[PDB]
RNA sequence: GGUUGCGGCCAUAUCUACCAGAAAGCACCGUUUCCCGUCCGAUCAACUGUAGUUAAGCUGGUAAGAGCCUGACCGAGUAGUGUAGUGGGUGACCAUACGCGAAACUCAGGUGCUGCAAUCU
RNA sequence: AGAACAGAAAUCUCCAGUAGAACAAAAGGGUAAAAGCCCCCUUGAUUUUGAUUUUCAGUGUGAAUACAAACCAUGAAAGUG
RNA sequence: AAAUGACCUUGACCUAUUCUCAAACUUUAAAUAUGUAAGAAGUCCUUGUUACUUAAUUGAACGUGGACAUUUGAAUGAAGA
């Protein structure tokens, strides 16, 4: 029975990995900035690799979350990108769906050689109203079964608008 | 759940399950622990705790003190009771809580006899100030506020509720600096500001903004506002009546009942399921496996 | 260059395993303990021999495969090398010093000098299951696997079926109704308690109440 | 050479209780403890502070002193051939309010209780406490219950 | 009886899968001018109680369910052990006499009780 | 279980998670809205002189515990140091 | 032709089973040993003192005045302590 739970975006996450500090990495954080409109955050490096040429806590790379409309622009904006069509991955068991593109002039924002060209994770988390009870401070709880978001019930959320495609098996 | 989470038997043995009420997500015992426990040479000397919480739009005061059979309540007081003083609306907002706190401070400073003497700050211009022991005469009723879990902030109405509640004449120790009005850069407290809020002022002037900006939305929230015909200025003079009604007569009337107890569990009782005999729980196995066992 | 086994016979020490407090010590003489047909099914070997101890004693590793062999190597040869299945029942874990030899009776702490099992009385030692037509067959197996061990032990013949621990009639009680299940070499029973719902998934050929 | 540091020789004495590790319950804090009562002494190892030596352990004293966290404890202690007043610092958690009393504080009220309603009937009392005594004569019927007769058994194995 | 706020004991309260929940309350839920906090008003702060919903939280019931708790001449007077002998046995060890006495196992029963204040067909 | 380059190992997300991690160091105790990890403010690692526990002769030394008398730190606060 | 191809194969892993073990492993848990108590320095009532303590003649400690005697509070011993 179908009141209430919906499936919103929880929210949506790009995600730009560089394989290294210094000038490449700030001008990967311009383009996820005047994209999100928000300013973005950049991620140390766990450890150390040297065949990735890494240093532990070397700020790898930089990513951002959107929630809200904005959201659904930059979603929108990027499955026009993927052409409306993604795999039978991408798809959590949990629910959630992400895909990717190389060259970020694909969506919008023109070109600018001082910038150079990007690659982008995208990930979307969906979720439903009542998603509080496990985020909030006092009596956190856990969704209920019915509640939860499944790969199924995605997968045909994603279907249904944006008339897009799943594709393979 | 997935199949390859699950649990295993020996997982649920060893599981040592936390307090209930953390279970719950309602007591945090390091913060308990700490606010009642006396000084073992005051002997049997309780320590009460002014307790503040907020339910979605009700705010609740009661004066608690603890005992190993389980805490015991002193007095009471809620936001929900403040239409009797004049209050009827936003009873979730920063100068409700002043006004119950206000209210639980009178009502229990009553009735423990220091009614009289000790009648805190009558005029509220929202000086920083403790109520001071009187020369010569019983000291004051000590309280310690109890937060709960909500988080400190500066400017929450956690601690609004302590303003009114030092302001009614209870003892409150407390700082300035999680009060409206406080400067980050410079420690000093505004109390044009806190006065503000007191009285409602952050709302008034809100409901000001909206009274000409956009209208649809003032129609919307604000609209109890419209049908009892009250706008924004004559909500100072709201709170402002609500406090010397309060300190008029704090004294608790309780509700009217009208159904009493045996009548409320006679009808809760049609809708509470019962659990079953050993006897039915049998009779359910065996004809299960009189059906699903023998080949239908 | 082994020590004479009659210097470990007795349990004397409290016992030494192999462990991070220890960890220098030999490989154990005997690393297999279950020969014959072990594949087999429980219904196939109804009848079951022990050798069992009547010493509280050590048993050395190296007499362990010793007789694990002579035992094995006699079964098969006589009545054929799927004719029966032979369990080793005692594990060497512990280890036996010794103290090798300027320097006197000074800083006497020995080294692993090899494995032994620790062993009651009445404890088992080897376990045989078979068909009943060869019963004399596997008595001679572990009457010859005895004149490789310290002490007295003696052959028993089981109540039980096989392996399993239920004795002859009990067995067949449980098994000609519904409630025994196979698996590789052993038995799965039907219980009473828990979920009926996958209960019945096993042993589907229960819940008639007969055959 | 020799280990002999304060905690030493610890392990499981100061060991958790299984299942029962983390925060202690509040009751313990709300005791009330007054100078004169007879406490015995239970290390907890989660209160690492004000914790009793090892020797105290199961020991049961007297509460001389009472203080913000803690209670003063004196303890006989023998050393030699004699015994020595030993003074404890403990804090609440490692004490316990003790019922070696409490049958004798019982038995006292009981007592005073049957000599008035004694004295108010009269005399005949008898209030000393005394040892299991043997049994009275008994005549014990057959009815119903014929007496079974039993023999030793046979040797038999089931292994 | 239900519910809430503060609790005591801290699984008979936990776990897994389903289903049911009147009224009130809790809840989710709407908003961003203001105090306040964030990469993100998601959490945190504030405002409305209006615009919406029992879907989730929460409460309860179901299950030859997992765990947990309790009981029993269930196993077992068994294992272990204090005391005794110029007892047995090459020994390893073992019987006996006066006492104390387990754990596993098996079967049966159970699945939170309760304090203070407020409120409710 | 999911996301361009990206591979066994880079960064992003959700779910499960009684501690299976971390707490300078040996090991053992101990700890989950912490005792672990991130942030903010700091000097109580300070002043005075006694009592106490372990080792014990009930000497010393080391280490430690609970108070008294100060001056301070922190927090809305109870407190804590 | 490849496949994020199907099918055998052996490894590891998972599930429910199975034989055997621990001074420096363990849920459970003895026997023997081991702390305290078994009254006159006891119990009860009335209500003084203070610079401690309480919202408070609240409490805390020490008292004045009053009530109950050898079945006065288990056993055995005692060339006395
Ligand atoms: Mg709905
Ligand atoms: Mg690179
Ligand atoms: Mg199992
Ligand atoms: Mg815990
Ligand atoms: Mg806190
Ligand atoms: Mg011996
Ligand atoms: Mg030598
Ligand atoms: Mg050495
Ligand atoms: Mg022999
Ligand atoms: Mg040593
Ligand atoms: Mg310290
Ligand atoms: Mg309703
Ligand atoms: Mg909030
Ligand atoms: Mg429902
Ligand atoms: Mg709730
Ligand atoms: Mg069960
Ligand atoms: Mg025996
Ligand atoms: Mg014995
Ligand atoms: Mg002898
Ligand atoms: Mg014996
Ligand atoms: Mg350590
Ligand atoms: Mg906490
Ligand atoms: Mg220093
Ligand atoms: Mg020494
Ligand atoms: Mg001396
Ligand atoms: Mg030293
Ligand atoms: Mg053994
Ligand atoms: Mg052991
Ligand atoms: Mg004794
Ligand atoms: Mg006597
Ligand atoms: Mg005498
Ligand atoms: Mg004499």
């Amino acid at each position: 029975q179908n009141p209430m739970r919906d499936l919103k975006i929880e929210k949506l996450v790009l995600n730009i990995s560089v394989g290294e500090s210094g000038d490449r990495l700030t001008r990967a954080s311009k383009v996820l900035e005047q994209l999100s409109g928000q300013t973005p955050v950049q991620s140390k490096a766990r450890y150390t690799v040297r065949t990735f040429g890494i240093r532990r806590n070397e700020k790898i790379a930089v990513h951002v979350t959107v929630r809200g409309p904005k959201a659904e622009e930059i979603l929108e904006r990027g499955l026009k990108v993927k052409e409306y069509q993604l795999r039978d991955r991408n798809f959590s068991a949990t629910g959630n769906f992400g895909f990717g593109i190389d060259e970020h002039i694909d969506l919008g924002i023109k070109y600018d050689p001082s910038i150079g060209i990007f690659g982008m994770d995208f990930y979307v988390v969906m979720n439903r109203p009542g998603a509080r009870v496990t985020r909030r401070k006092r009596c956190k709880g856990t969704v209920g079964n019915s509640h939860k978001t499944t790969k199924e019930d995605t997968v045909s959320w994603f279907k249904q608008k944006y008339d897009a495609d799943v594709l393979d098996k | 759940a997935f199949q390859k989470d699950a649990k295993s038997s020996a997982y649920s043995s060893r599981f040592q399950t936390p307090f209930r009420r953390r279970r719950e997500g309602k007591t945090d015992y390091y913060q308990r622990k700490r606010l009642v426990t006396q000084h073992k040479a005051k002997y049997n000397t309780p320590k009460y705790r002014l307790v503040v919480r907020f339910t979605n739009k009700d705010i609740i005061c009661q004066i608690i003190s603890s005992t190993i059979t389980g805490d015991v309540v002193l007095a009471a007081a809620y936001s929900h009771e403040l239409p009797r003083y004049g209050i009827t609306h936003g009873l979730t907002n920063w100068a409700a809580a002043y006004a119950t706190g206000l209210l639980i401070a009178r009502r229990t400073l009553q009735k423990l006899g220091l009614d009289e003497t000790y009648k805190g700050v009558e005029e509220v211009e929202g000086e920083y100030e403790l109520t001071e022991a009187v020369e010569d005469g019983p000291r004051p009723f000590k309280v310690f506020l109890d937060i709960g879990l909500q988080r400190t902030t500066t400017g929450a109405r956690v601690f609004g509720a302590l303003k009114g509640a030092s302001d009614g004449g209870l003892y409150v120790p407390h700082s300035e600096n999680r009060f409206p009005g406080w400067d980050f850069e410079t420690e000093e407290i505004d109390p044009e500001l806190l006065r503000s809020y007191i009285f409602g002022g952050h709302v008034s002037q809100y409901m000001e903004e909206l009274a000409d900006d956009d209208e649809e939305r003032f129609s919307e929230l604000f609209k109890g506002y419209l049908a009892d015909d009250i706008d924004a200025d004559s909500l100072e003079d709201i709170y402002t009546s609500a406090h010397e009604a309060i300190r008029a007569d704090p004294a608790f009337k309780p509700t009217e009942k009208k159904f009493t107890k045996e009548q409320y569990a006679a009808e809760s009782k049609k809708y509470r399921q019962t659990k079953l005999s050993k006897e039915e729980r049998a009779a359910r196995v065996a004809a299960k496996i009189a059906a699903l066992a023998g080949q239908q | 260059a082994r020590r004479p086994a009659r210097c470990y016979r007795y349990q004397k020490n409290k016992p030494y395993p192999k462990s991070r407090y220890n960890r220098a010590v030999p490989d154990s003489k005997i690393r297999i303990y279950d020969l014959g047909k072990k594949k087999a099914t429980v219904d196939e070997f109804p009848l079951c021999v022990h050798l069992v101890s009547n010493e509280l004693e050590q048993l050395s590793s190296e007499a362990l495969e010793a007789a694990r062999i002579c035992a094995n190597k006699y079964m098969t040869t006589v009545s054929g090398r799927d004719a029966f299945h032979l369990r080793v029942r005692v594990h060497p874990f512990h280890v036996l010093r010794i103290n090798k030899m300027q320097q006197g009776m000074r800083g006497a702490w020995g080294k692993p000098h090899g494995l032994a099992a620790r062993v009651d009385i009445g404890q088992i030692i080897f376990s045989v299951r078979t068909k009943d037509s060869n019963k004399d067959v596997v008595v001679e197996g572990l009457r010859r696997a005895r004149y490789k061990f310290p002490g007295q032990q003696k052959i028993i013949l089981s109540k039980k079926w096989g392996f399993t621990n239920l004795d002859r009639p009990e067995y067949l009680k449980k098994r000609e109704a519904g409630e025994v299940k196979d698996d590789g070499a052993f038995v799965k029973f039907l219980s009473k308690k828990g979920s009926l719902e996958n209960n019945i998934r096993e042993f589907p050929e229960y819940f008639a109440a007969q055959a | 050479g020799k280990s002999h540091g304060y905690r030493s020789r610890t392990r499981y004495m100061f060991q958790r209780d299984f299942r029962k590790h983390g925060a202690v319950h509040l009751s313990t804090y709300l005791k009330v403890y007054k100078v004169g009562d007879i406490v015995d002494i239970k290390a907890n190892g989660s209160i690492q502070k004000g914790m009793p030596h090892k020797f105290y352990q199961g020991k049961t004293g007297v509460v001389y002193n009472v203080t913000k966290s803690s209670v003063g404890v004196i303890i006989n202690k023998m050393v030699g051939n004699r015994y020595l007043e030993k003074r404890l610092n403990l804090r609440v958690e490692h004490i316990k309010h003790s019922k070696c009393r409490q049958e004798f504080l019982e038995r006292v009220k009981a007592n005073a209780a049957k000599r008035a309603e004694a004295k108010a009937q009269g005399v005949a009392v008898q209030l000393k406490r005394q040892p299991a005594q043997p049994r009275e004569s008994r005549i014990v019927s057959t009815e119903g219950n014929v007496p079974q007769t039993l023999a030793p058994v046979p040797y038999e194995t089931f292994i």
